[PDB]
RNA sequence: UGCGAAAGCAGUUGAAGACAAGUGGCUUGUCGUUCGUUAAAAUGGCCUCGUCAAACGGUGGAGAGAGUCGCUAGGUGAUCGUCAGAUCUGCCUAGUCUCUAUACAGCGUGUUUAAUUGACAUGGGUUGAUGCGUA
């Protein structure tokens, strides 16, 4: 349906980050897979969602950060050999835009310890 | 000796071989240096096998070799680990396989029945 | 902590990829089967980790072959899911007492 | 929500035979 | 599991007793050195997970885009009523 | 029938059986007997092959 | 349509180990190939093939044994100026010495002592040493003549089973024991110590286990026994003062096999550890100083060697080795650690096992005594006749429709009605006495219910009478390998059939006057025959690999050109094209293969021009289409026009000498 | 390769000549060849010199093991059954309860903060694996 849309318009030239929004318009799991299964080959999928989860690392749609996790999921035999001239700097930057969601981790979640504690004296001392 | 690659002389100091590169390959000359008792030479393509010519060069390199004090045999110690004992009036090798990396050191005791070798395992 | 020593010397003096080459679904199940009870501790799970990391990554056909070691992949999977809550929960009592320093 | 979104991405980055019978053709 | 429920009561209650005391971290080193060794090898799991679940759920997909295919392919078959009229002696007996 | 076709078989086919005091062997055929070379003695083809398979040599 | 395939694997006819080879002739380094060379092999499921190593190593013919029969020693005698001789023991009491010629056993001597255990042939080839279970070394009086063989003397006792025997000479007898010990007996008749042990030596024991003394030879360029025992060290034994030279620790498991080179420069051993090892003394100071040297040591089999033989002569020298794994493999003999090998195919179905019937698409496959029908749809086995009545299984043949089958052996023949009941077949026997006590070799149906029967004595029948078949010159040649004059294969379709044996004649005969018209016209072995309805020919291949055609009622000009127009795979073929038919849709070409590969050459086509037996020795006398992405094959048929049937091969515990692990 | 922090941040990967193979050239690949640039594999693995037994002193332990269907918290199954729920006195896990030579592991006791003694002719020969069943 959409999803056919979007493949269509992602197989035909043109329209990658329209297609993404297509892709994030139905947005099935299920079809989600199944749109990673039918495709024979990519136009950079793996350049335009690296330079899109580059410039936003933090975004709340789980949308590009799940299609890019099914991508290395199910076609990483074939991503370190379709091209390595600028995917190399490509995965190089994702890596590096991402490596600090791994440096603050520990930050997060002791901030988390830290409401969690609050919020529970603040309900404990309720004042009868 | 106009090219001389690798070269060894006998404990007692009665003769020397040494390595030549003379053509399509390399060459092996030994040669008495305080008589002309003997001096022979040989292309080392004739001590090599026929399975080397087809793998890597480590097979072919060799970074040994020793003469016992008769001159009547030679350890050729190669790079991929092996060693051959030629027998030098005939030409005839013998393959001694232990070092599982480069054969570094070889020599023979006096009376020549016994080979010291040592490579990169620190046996 | 003798599996561990053994473990842990094949890791530091070779390889663990020469421990596990000529391996196949009868001769996997001892060493994954301890890794279910290795992930547990502290002391074990870096070593066990690894292990797991690269038998996987050697034996990822075996995985579609026999069903007998999926569920054993699955076990493993809800004990490092366990060990996880476990290790981000500490962090947490770790941040509620650094708040009261 | 700001964990959950760490998580993911820390996900992210740590994610970056012969049968007995067959029917083949070839050349006439 | 059950027990730092015991640990998260006691630092809630007890706020200001053990933030008035000189040395938190010099009286109770040894739960600072348990949830520092147990916190410190989250990456590693981290990890671990990342690489278990991508090959668990790769082969559960390729498995299951064949999920039916398994529950009637055996067909398998033994020695049937050709041994009976097989066994030439017993052709000549009966 | 599933349970005694192996003992109906070889009650049929094996020979030399009980009279009493007496045992009436069967004669062979000058037919097997110059077809074939005889039967190996499988004791000591079990002992041949169960040395080259021994446990001291570590098979596999 | 395009060619669709059939590559079927479900044939599991699997030979059996190798367990022994032997030489025919002596090796006589200076001398020319002999034409009378044949390599004998024995398996362990009891047949003997014979090899001819000439072009690459032809299989001229295959002596079967049945049911729980085994062959564990085997001897040549061949006195010079009468036929060759060849004897076996099984895991019996008797030996037992074939006639080439049938293939079937012309004496079963009954040894009068126990289960012989190994065998050997006295030097001038008169006595027959046959070493067996209770201690005993019994001498057999071969120079009778061809199939007379005599008792002459049993040789004094002892405890313990003696393994393996050897000659010195015509003079004394060595005998390896399983108590690990030699001993060294006198058969030198006339002397006053005839018969009684003059010697006994004992081999270094194992610590944990028994030890067993299994390989014994002579080395007559010097005066030493060589043996190989079951702690995989070989050791060399001056002959006299009884006692050991030099003890090499080789192998790390038994040593089951050794032999030697004609001047013992070389000494050649293997066993369950899988290598190869060889003992050389070729110096002139090793040849002074009598010291062998451990020189080299190959691996090249993959589970076991059980025997190792060794030829040598003006344009051959190669050792032979064959074990646990069921392949034979070639290395040469001066030239061992440096020269090259090969390793034969485990089957190369000089005999088939298989064949298909277009009608019914269905399949007949027939291992050791029993045979097996599938179809195919998928396929489905549809029926199976284990037939236990019989002991041993040979060639087998189909009704064009599918409805009788034949199975025939060298001793009988058997018909079988076949219903098609569905999913199953009704299999009936019905009775013929003229079969039942006929031999047969080949049976080919003339009609739905005509067949020639060719006999193991000879004799071409046509039942359901007799063909006149002349007479061929008798040379030296056919009377030293006595099978060489005797009907190898004979291919018929529609009243007209071709018969062929292997001095180089290919005989025509017409089924309605039953006379002969020859055209033998050839200079070695036949590998195949098959007639061309098209062109009126016959279309034969021999042991050179090359294709000539004739015409029928003398080679045609596509045969003229076709020969020396050859292609380079032709050329540089290995493996002799075992089977040919013709295409289903076109009449005219022809379709044929080997045992690694599949060929097709078209019928008008020419195309433009710009270890082995190698001397000058004669042989037994005195759109064109190519692939091999079916090489381990063991048949190729067709159905129908568009279709092919491949039916092939697929797969033990082993000594574990592990590769190096990075 | 450079700067770095253990993270990372910038840079890449030319030329000549000779030789080998394949089909004088052409292609490919090498180099115990030169100039410039900051720039996987030859079946091929580690010595003897004395073992065994019993202690003792420090050091670690996930304790090595066996029960109680005894408690606390759970995860889950077979058959029937509309559910309700039945029988399996359902199974498994963790903790608790009870007991043992701390059963487990490691280093040391030649002098060390500490802590050891004793057996044995440390050989040769014949069987010993085809002699064996408690499965």
């Amino acid at each position: 349906n959409i999803l056919s849309s979007h493949l269509e318009a992602n197989s035909t030239e043109i329209l990658d980050d329209l297609m993404s929004g297509s892709w994030t318009e139905p947005e099935i799991k299920k079809f989600i897979l199944t749109k990673i299964n039918t495709v024979d080959h990519l136009s950079k999928i793996f350049l335009t969602i690296s330079k899109s989860i580059t410039q936003n690392p933090w975004n709340e749609e789980n949308l590009l950060p799940l299609w890019l996790k099914w991508l290395l999921t199910l076609k990483s035999g074939e991503l370190n050999s379709i091209k390595d001239k600028h995917t190399k700097k490509n995965c190089k930057h994702l890596k590096s835009a991402l490596r600090s969601s791994e440096e603050i981790l520990p930050v997060l979640l002791g901030i988390q310890g830290r409401l969690e504690m609050l919020r529970r004296q603040a309900k404990l001392r309720e004042d009868l | 000796w106009h090219n001389v690659i690798l070269s060894n002389i006998s404990s007692n100091g009665k003769l020397l071989a040494h390595m030549c590169k003379d053509v399509e390959h390399k060459s092996i000359s030994v040669v008495s240096l305080f008589d002309d008792s003997v001096n022979l030479s040989f292309p080392l393509g004739s001590i090599l096998s026929s399975q080397t010519q087809s793998l890597s060069y480590n097979t072919r390199y060799v970074s040994s070799m020793a003469i016992d004090n008769m001159g009547q045999q030679l350890a050729v110690g190669f790079a991929s680990g092996v060693i051959s004992i030629v027998s030098l009036a005939d030409l005839q090798i013998r393959l001694l396989k232990w070092h599982i990396d480069s054969v570094l050191s070889l020599s023979f005791s006096h009376d020549g029945s016994y080979l010291l070798s040592g490579g990169w395992e620190k046996v | 902590e003798l599996t561990l020593t053994v473990l842990q010397e094949l890791r530091k003096r070779g390889k663990v990829r020469v421990a596990l080459y000529g391996r196949d679904e009868s001769t996997l199940e001892p060493l994954l089967n301890w890794c279910l009870k290795g992930i547990e501790d502290v002391r074990s799970a870096s070593i066990v980790a690894d292990w797991v990391a690269v038998v996987l990554e050697l034996y990822g056909n075996t995985l579609e072959s026999s069903p007998v070691l999926q569920e054993l992949m699955i076990d493993l999977k809800t004990k490092v899911r366990h060990e996880i809550h476990k290790s981000k929960e500490a962090q947490r009592i770790e941040g509620m007492l650094q708040l009261l320093t | 929500k700001q964990v959950e979104i760490a998580e993911r991405n820390t996900e992210l980055w740590n994610l970056i035979a012969l049968p007995t019978y067959t029917m083949e053709y070839l050349d006439i | 599991g059950p027990l730092n429920v015991w640990v998260k009561w006691c630092l809630i209650i007890h706020g200001g007793y053990l933030v008035s005391i000189p040395n938190l971290m010099s009286t109770l080193s040894s739960l600072h050195s348990t949830l520092k060794r147990r916190s410190d090898l989250l990456p590693r799991l981290l990890a671990l997970d990342a690489r278990l679940d991508c090959t668990i759920n790769k082969f559960k997909t390729l498995n299951y885009e064949a999920g039916d295919i398994h529950s009637s392919e055996p067909v398998v078959e033994e020695d049937e009523d050709d041994v009976e009229y097989n066994e030439e002696l017993d052709d000549a007996g009966l | 029938i599933k349970t005694k076709k192996r003992k109906t078989l070889k009650n049929l086919r094996k020979d030399s059986v009980k009279r009493g005091k007496f045992r009436v062997q069967l004669l062979s055929t000058t037919q097997d007997s110059k077809t074939l070379p005889p039967k190996k003695e499988s004791s000591i083809i079990r002992s041949k092959d169960r040395w080259l398979n021994r446990k001291a040599l570590n098979k596999g | 349509e395009r060619m669709i395939v059939h590559r079927c694997r479900f044939v599991d006819f699997t030979p059996a180990t190798i367990t022994s080879l032997a030489f025919s002739h002596k090796s006589n380094i200076n001398k020319l190939t002999p034409s009378d060379l044949r390599l004998a092999i024995g398996r362990s499921n009891g047949n003997i093939e014979i090899w001819n190593p000439r072009n690459n190593w032809f299989q001229e013919m295959v002596i079967e044994g049945g049911k729980d029969r085994s062959i564990e020693g085997l001897c040549w005698s061949n006195v010079n100026g009468e036929s060759l001789r060849l004897f076996s023991i099984g895991g019996s009491t008797v030996v037992t010495e074939w006639d080439l010629a049938t293939g079937l056993p012309l004496r079963n001597y009954d040894c009068n002592s126990g289960v012989i255990w190994s065998i050997s042939i006295n030097d001038s080839q008169d006595k027959l040493s046959v070493g067996c279970d209770n201690g005993t070394v019994v001498l057999i009086d071969i120079s009778g003549g061809p199939g007379v063989l005599e008792h002459d003397t049993i040789l004094m006792r002892q405890e313990a089973r003696v393994l393996t025997l050897a000659w010195k000479k015509d003079d004394f007898v060595i005998g390896g024991c399983s108590d690990g010990r030699i001993r060294i007996w006198s058969a030198q008749k006339n002397d006053e110590n005839m018969g009684r042990l003059l010697h006994t030596m004992k081999v270094d024991k194992a610590k944990k286990e028994s030890t067993l003394v299994w390989s014994v030879i002579y080395l007559p360029r010097t005066d030493q026994i060589a043996s190989g025992d079951s702690t995989g060290s070989i050791k060399f034994w001056d002959f006299q003062f009884a006692t050991l030279n030099q003890s090499f620790k080789a192998h790390d498991a038994d040593v089951l096999c050794l032999t030697t080179d004609t001047d013992n420069n070389y000494v050649f051993s293997a066993g369950v550890d899988r290598k190869i090892f060889q003992f050389s003394q070729n110096t002139n100071k090793s040849q002074k100083n009598n010291r062998w040297v451990n020189s080299s040591n190959r691996l090249l089999h993959g589970n076991d060697i059980r025997a190792i033989c060794a030829y040598q002569s003006k344009g051959a020298d190669f050792l032979v080795s064959g074990g646990v794994e069921k392949t034979l493999v070639i290395n040469s003999l001066t030239s061992f650690s440096n020269g090259n090998y090969r390793k034969m195919p485990t089957v190369e179905p000089y005999s088939k096992n298989v064949l298909v019937n277009k009608e019914q698409r269905l399949v007949v496959s027939w291992s050791e005594s029993t045979v097996k029908i599938w179809t195919m749809g998928n396929y489905k086995l549809v029926c199976k006749l284990t037939l236990k009545d019989d002991q041993n299984i040979s060639t087998c043949s189909l009704s064009p429709d599918g409805q009788v089958l034949v199975v025939g052996r060298p001793s009988t023949t058997k018909v079988f009605h076949l219903q098609p009941v569905g999913n199953k077949l009704k299999v009936t026997k019905l009775d013929n006495d003229l079969l039942l006590r006929t031999s047969t070799k080949l049976v080919k149906f003339i009609d739905n219910s005509k067949i020639v029967i060719c006999s193991c004595e000879d004799d071409v029948f046509i039942v359901d009478q007799e063909v006149e078949l002349l007479e061929v010159t008798s040379t030296k040649s056919s009377i030293k390998v006595p099978y060489i004059n005797r009907i190898n294969h004979l291919e018929v379709d529609q009243n007209i059939a071709v018969i062929s044996r292997g001095c180089g004649v290919v005989d025509i005969l017409d089924l309605k006057a039953r006379i002969s018209k020859p055209l033998a016209r050839l200079n070695n072995f036949i590998t195949a025959v098959h007639i061309n309805t098209s062109r009126k020919s016959v279309v034969v291949i021999t042991a050179d690999n090359k294709i000539y055609e004739f015409n029928m009622n003398v080679l045609t000009q596509w045969s003229k050109n076709n020969t020396d127009n050859l292609p380079k795979e032709w050329k540089t073929l290995k493996e002799n094209c075992v089977g040919i038919f013709s295409d289903i849709e076109n009449s005219s070409r022809l379709w044929f293969w080997g045992a690694t590969w599949i060929s097709r050459i078209d019928f008008d086509v020419d195309f433009p021009i710009n270890l082995t037996i190698t001397d000058e020795s004669n042989f037994m006398n005195d759109h064109f289409f190519f692939t091999d992405k079916y090489k381990p094959l063991l048949f190729v048929d067709l159905i129908s026009s568009n279709e092919l049937a491949i039916i092939e091969r697929n797969p033990q515990k082993a000594f574990i000498q592990p590769k190096l692990v990075f």
